[PDB]
């Protein structure tokens, strides 16, 4: 009740995370990016076409439960 | 497509067609072409019966896939305190490192998962291990607002 589930895709890399509702999105945007050796800022999110700010919050963004975040390469 | 579907049904829990695939052959150490394993996807998606059911089989507990994650890291991701010591009783390690110096102590650090890091901790897991970046996991944990845990990998010294 108080964590959610996401699920990150890049077209290529699917990956499940559990995070607070109340902590900042960062942790999700950087765990999923250095798996890799990427910034975090090397990369675009996206929750329902929308680019998705470090600081925000899963209940900022109205999260539901197995939502997905786009993963794009920048430039 | 013997392991094509082995992957598949590791996925959203289909463990009878999981155990219909093993029964009729299908490599259980499979890989897709991100490296996971159908034990990866078992346990990232928190499914631990068919973790049990493939651990039992003979699937690698430390496969790595394209970056060097393993199961644990995983499971870790996603704060699956079961089959975190599922696959550490069956031998995961504890400590290993992905192709950037990423431990699964890491990842429960910064994701802030406080559980994850006292059994973690409790299996020996190392609080000195620096990423590429130069982290121990105790950084991250400051950095990402986890205080509290913070202070578990503080006392571990």
């Amino acid at each position: 009740e108080t964590h959610i589930n996401l699920k990150v895709s890049d077209g290529s890399s699917e990956i499940f995370f559990k995070i607070k509702k109340t902590t900042p999105l960062r942790r999700l945007m950087e765990a999923f990016a250095k798996r890799q050796g990427k910034e975090m800022d090397s990369l675009r999110f996206l929750y329902d076409g929308i680019r998705i700010q470090a600081d925000q919050t899963p209940e900022d963004l109205d999260m539901e439960d197995n939502d997905i975040i786009e993963a794009h390469r920048e430039q | 497509d013997l392991g094509k579907k082995l992957l598949e049904a590791a996925r959203a829990g289909q463990d009878d067609e999981v155990r219909i695939l093993m029964a009729n052959g299908a490599d259980v150490n499979a890989e897709d072409l991100r490296g996971f394993t159908p034990l990866h996807l078992a346990a990232n998606s928190g499914h631990l019966e068919i973790v049990e059911v493939l651990l039992k089989t003979g699937a690698d507990v430390n496969a790595q896939d394209n970056y060097g994650w393993t199961p644990l890291h995983l499971a870790a991701v996603i704060g699956h305190l079961e089959i975190v010591e599922v696959l550490l009783k069956h031998g995961a390690d504890v400590n290993a490192k992905d192709n950037f110096g990423s431990t699964p102590l890491h990842l429960a650090a910064r994701l802030g998962h406080l559980e994850i890091v006292e059994v973690l901790l409790k299996h020996g897991a190392d609080v000195n291990a620096q990423d590429k970046w130069g982290e121990t996991p105790f950084d991250l944990a400051i950095d990402n607002g986890n205080e509290d845990i913070a202070e578990v990998l503080q006392k571990a010294a």
